[PDB]
């Protein structure tokens, strides 16, 4: 699968971003789209994911109510919309896929991120 | 939240072997576990190396090897090559009560020489 | 039909999943450790298939005393003494989910409970958040798992 994200964005304390991710080739039925982010010089952090087949989105406890992942099967585009941006939201936001197996052996958010996006740098202030 | 405990850095000369530990891996009440390791070069996206405990995707050499033991997980690179200089993250399934996955702190592997 | 004056969709909703296994018998009663090794040879062994309830993770079959069991987590005893049941694999499949549609909500910021495509009102009273195949959704007091908007733990 091939993944490309929307370009970089500079924002504002209190504004909102929307990042995108379009998927090219997917032979996989059981799959999932996630968004992890990476603060400058710091580690990775899972923020939330979506099961596009059912539209079910899961979120971390933090980022509650500030973030909504929406996916679209028609264009194979996924979206993370994070609002009420603080300065510590400055990070690179990757979109990663979980091309799971159709035999139902592996859980839905276990972290099998094989296809990754190039990244989107969101700067605040 | 919390994170998986990794070392901050490991070192090795070309052709040598290093092992990155990882503690605090989660496991379901009934035993569902799922550990994974990623390789991140500076300015690049993470890249999958081990997806189930001790399982490799295509294109990842057998130099890279995973292992699981309780809440611990270890990644071993053998025949260290210069291209292996990157950050390394373990990633575990958060379990019953925490949604999604939990990442490790990240370990810097520097290749000497 | 409904309860509590609630009047005004697409959701993920979820016990016929089989768990293959066998039975050990000897006229002596118990070898849990060698019964597995007797199976890893790939006392006598006969296939006995059971189903597990995905919520209780409990195996069901007529060979079981009350028709239930759990997997100690090594062996499982049946009606008799000499017969212990053991799985060929010591979990809920993740391919048993679906996408139903019943529209449900009474006020703008208040949701009471949904209605199946058959017509039955399941109430959202006294439900709890439950992780199921790694996705976090509510277990209702009636005993069905749903993935909704969601604040208690089962």
């Amino acid at each position: 699968v091939q993944l490309v994200q929307s370009g970089a964005e500079v924002k504002k304390p209190g504004s909102s971003v929307k990042v995108s991710c379009k998927a090219s080739g997917g032979t996989f039925n059981r799959y999932t789209v996630n968004w992890v982010r990476q603060a400058p010089g710091q580690g990775l952090e899972w923020m939330g994911g979506i099961i596009p087949i059912f539209g079910t989105a899961n979120y971390a406890q933090r980022f509650q109510g500030r973030l909504t992942i929406t996916a679209d099967e028609s264009t194979s585009t996924a979206y993370m919309e994070l609002s009420s941006l603080r300065s510590d939201d400055t990070a690179v936001y990757f979109c990663a896929r979980e091309n799971l197996d159709n035999s139902g052996t592996y859980y839905y958010f276990s972290g099998w991120f094989d296809p990754w996006g190039q990244g989107t740098l969101v700067t605040v202030s | 939240q919390s994170a998986l405990t990794q070392p901050r850095s490991v070192s090795g000369s070309p052709g040598q072997s290093v092992t990155i530990s990882c503690t605090g891996t989660s496991s379901d009440i009934g035993g569902y576990n799922f550990v994974s390791w990623y390789q991140q070069h500076p300015g690049k996206a993470p890249k999958l190396m081990i997806y189930d405990a001790t399982k490799r995707p295509s294109g990842v050499p057998d130099r890279f090897s995973g292992s699981k033991s309780g809440n611990t997980a270890s990644l071993t690179i053998s025949g260290l090559q210069a291209e292996d200089e990157a950050d390394y993250y373990c990633c575990s399934y958060a379990g019953d009560y925490t949604p999604g996955v939990v990442f490790g702190g990240g370990t810097k592997l520097t290749v000497l020489g | 039909v409904e309860d509590e004056g609630c009047t005004n969709f697409s959701y993920m909703e979820l016990s016929a999943i089989k768990v293959n296994g066998f039975t050990c018998t000897g006229h002596f009663r118990p070898t849990p450790d060698a019964c597995r090794a007797a199976y890893n040879w790939l006392i006598i062994i006969s296939p006995s298939v059971t189903d597990l309830d995905p919520y209780d993770k409990s195996l069901h079959s007529r060979v079981f005393p009350g028709g239930k069991c759990s997997g100690s987590s090594t062996y499982c005893s049946t009606n008799h003494d000499y017969t212990i049941w053991m799985p060929e694999n010591p979990r809920t499949p993740c391919d048993i989910f679906t996408n139903s549609r019943g529209k449900r909500a009474s006020n703008g910021n208040k949701t009471c409970g949904f209605v199946d495509e058959r017509g039955l009102y399941k109430s959202l009273k006294g439900a709890c958040r439950l992780k199921l195949c790694g996705v976090l959704g509510l277990r209702l007091m009636d005993g069905t798992w749903v993935a909704m908007q969601t604040t208690k733990w089962c």
